[PDB]
């Protein structure tokens, strides 16, 4: 009841922009964990975002938010927003446009996350995900995979000549699961998802600034991947019923789309935010 | 990625080297855009197209711009030489011969992520080292 | 059945704000200790937080934490709580997502003060730390070092202090020690710790406040990593028994998380309290 | 049965309250020497901490501390307690996590103090610390100095005055010297002494009062560093030998705890008491 | 911290001799962000990185930021002359050489902890110093 996952589905290519000054080719980096060096959304990104969503509700605003800066009655909001972390990220290959790819300390930490935090539906959602990365870890046996659940997806190349998928008959990919974590799954080792992750791997869109036609500046900006999903947790902090059902209302319709991240007028971070569906 | 004081060092002494940087401290003002575009060549295409479009000799270019590869390999030929003992065991620490082509170095050694990152490391170096001098 | 010692163990970002006026580029920095400089959480603010948690229940609160400030009539508190010491920090690794890095003066540290207190299970505790940390030192002869246990961690680059980790085969790690300082440890000269742990090696993270689309205010916050090992002292005075049993069993219930710090509703400082298992 | 000495070795933050009017940020200052200016804290507070400790020993209360303020009839203590003066304090260090600075001037009051109160075991330490302190002012030659007598410690720079220790080969620490004064000794200039223990350097905390999450009052408050060593007389006129040898095991027992200082709740001023042990 | 008078006097005299400031009490209104940027620069990269990108003259930028490194330069001289000549000091108090970029002055006088704290506490007093002037 007090904690809920819901899972980020990006629509276009989402910058979060981290801010820092890069001396390389790359001008403009996004956020990444304090932790794992993956790609992730500060919660106070995500906060403000949802709170310009609501904006219009100012008695919801108020009471699951907080009041407006600089207002004369300062009140603490009652939802507590989490950090979202990277779960699934799309990786281009030659069987199929793109693959949904996870690693196998991504699922390590999302069973710890949810054994922590105590989400709703996490019972299990913990036991199959655990299930799966016993499975995984018996037959990697210490070396590097790239394990997909589809026969016709073996021997396809994910992202790197490198790394070749690999179909184990054993292991089975439950619905749920793979509603959860997305179609075309494949699990990485640790070492091939920072690959595919690191800053010499990621996309980068080329930008120029044009003055009468002609060139004036040039600089790279990092994104994320776009259909790329991202878990963050909910807590309901004795926050109203009807206004937390409003909220719930609003952010599981299918119809509600949400901007996160930077250059907004250009369509770049534009999100379906999806709640846990039972097992 | 944080580029350290000594890897600039290295830079520095490697443009002096082959020759990009003049006795009275200049350069030409191309090799700025050599090096920009490598990197974004790098960043873009891969390290091999990359390396194998700049290490070409027979060009149309104003200058020389296989020199830019040629201080690749001395930075990363100084970036090997100071390499740990359990750094070797993991990391290649061999020196790349000096008359060898460098992307059949990298192809005859693979794609590894060792020399992709250090191919990176040194060209963000050599921005850095081209940024100290004047542009003639 | 007194001065027994607990460890605070991070489900996400702490920021404990020290108060004090940077005019550098961090204006918000946490709090650190007073004698080590090592990040820290004041014994007021731990209080505060466990009170935050308790105030449902008002008569243990009474009782332990003492009375209200508004209260007609005082009443002292009858636990004393501690100041928390950090033990154990993640830092970023190329072979694993993340170690779990101590220092030797850490250690030194954590034995004395466990002998000047003598917490419950002190005795083998504060042997085999003992051991470990001659054999540390008969292994590191002087040098500077950077030992981890699992054979497989061998060559694991600490990515701030670009050195990589070597394994003493013959320097044993008991599991209770690996509970007790985490997974995946690394042990540190205390310069390498020192420089992990600086200002400049901590994570900063960039925020603004924007009306109408525009920047209106803009600030950088530095953090405790997330998964960030902290441990304290908990002495209970002429408390009663009944109170104690109930505060020690729902602070080290599972299910129980505690807020400790700054900017709750984003998710900041939210730990679970573990007490120390018997070797 | 004459006058002693003890020392104090707080093992927490300390704060012992002056109830001064402030004329600046903090609010709560620490107990500070009318002459000097150094941190001490006065006999009363002493007595009160040190029969708070013993209240549970009805009889022994009454022999050494005297009668209860509400008793019918009054007995005069036979136990005098003095100032405690500060012997060493902690100091930021970079080799070491800090090091127990103290200096020429509070080594020489020492030596005064103990000429004119004739302690116990007066005489060796008076020679030895004689010998100590002509050899460094022999060293020094009215130079500003820091000399570390542990070779590994040589070069240790103290932060907050950016100074460099020193190593003189040929003036030897006798051991029960590092018993006294600590481990890890610095012997400095008392200019650089007085400038770590001035209220600009020494340790001041944010505190504050929320209520429904709202700040409510706001202070700050100065404290005592951990590890920091005071230095007091007990004289016991003549006490029964039994009560008296009572309080010396139960004081010099490495199990008893004292607490000298206002915020007993959060751990402040938690020491462990010491006698001057024979040379 | 506290604010250091003394580094604010040193601040004022360096911004108005590298002709930051004009005779009115004015400067370019760039000159704030290029402030306010290089501590946060300093902090992101390494030291050596944005010395060099500040330091660099010929950039495509709306004023002359290589003048923020020169202003640094004359505190750091100023708070050298400034510091206390004793044994068992840690500082070292030889001045930056006017014909020495800081950039190879830091590249060749490594070990840069003291370096890096008087840089730090530079560009604060010139953060803070800047403000009792006017933006065009």
């Amino acid at each position: 009841m007090t904690t809920r996952m819901y899972v980020i589905n990006t629509l276009s290519n989402m910058h979060v922009g981290s801010g820092e000054v890069n001396y390389g080719v790359i001008a403009n980096l996004i956020q990444r964990d304090s932790v794992t060096n993956l790609p992730n959304i500060n919660s106070s990104g995500l906060k403000g975002a949802i709170r310009e969503y609501f904006k219009e509700n100012e008695d919801l605003v108020r009471e699951l938010f907080g009041s407006a800066p600089r207002d004369e009655k300062t009140l603490p909001g009652k939802v507590r927003f989490f950090e979202a972390n990277l779960l699934s990220m799309p990786v281009r290959s030659d069987k199929v446009p793109f693959l949904m790819a996870i690693s196998d300390e991504v699922l390590q930490e999302l069973i710890t996350k949810m054994k922590f935090f105590n989400c709703e539906e996490a019972t299990q959602y913990i036991s199959h995900l655990s299930t799966l990365l016993d499975n995984i870890k018996t037959q990697a046996q210490g070396t590097d995979f790239a394990y997909v659940f589809d026969p016709l997806l073996q021997g396809a190349i994910i992202e790197e000549v490198s790394i070749r998928a690999t179909c184990p008959s054993h292991i089975p990919l439950q619905p749920s699961l793979k509603k959860l974590l997305g179609d075309r799954l494949v699990i990485l080792s640790h070492k091939y998802f920072s690959i595919l992750s690191d800053d010499n791997h990621l996309p980068v869109l080329s930008r120029n600034n044009l003055e009468n036609g002609q060139s004036a500046n040039l600089w790279y900006e990092q994104v994320l991947p776009r259909y790329s999903r991202l878990y963050f947790m909910l807590m309901d902090g004795n926050a109203q019923s009807e206004y937390l059902k409003k909220f719930r209302d609003t952010l599981c319709t299918p119809s509600t789309i949400i901007q996160i991240g930077a250059n907004a007028s250009i369509g770049y971070g534009y999100c379906q935010i999806s709640e846990l569906s039972p097992f | 990625m944080k580029i350290s004081k000594k890897q600039i060092e290295y830079a520095i002494e490697a443009l002096r080297a082959n020759n990009i940087i003049t006795n009275d401290n200049q350069y030409p003002k191309v090799f700025k855009g050599y090096i920009s575009s490598f990197g974004a060549a790098v960043i873009q295409s891969g390290l091999i197209p990359a390396i194998i479009f700049f290490e070409n000799e027979d060009n149309d270019a104003n200058a020389d711009r296989h020199k830019i590869i040629g201080v690749l390999k001395d930075i990363i030929n100084a970036m090997r030489q100071q390499y740990t003992v359990t750094d070797a065991t993991i990391l290649v620490s061999s020196q790349i011969p000096a008359n060898y082509s460098m992307a059949q170095y990298i192809i005859e050694h693979g794609n590894t992520d060792q020399l992709l990152k250090e191919i990176t490391e040194a060209a963000v170096a050599m921005k850095l080292a081209l940024r100290m001098y004047k542009s003639e």
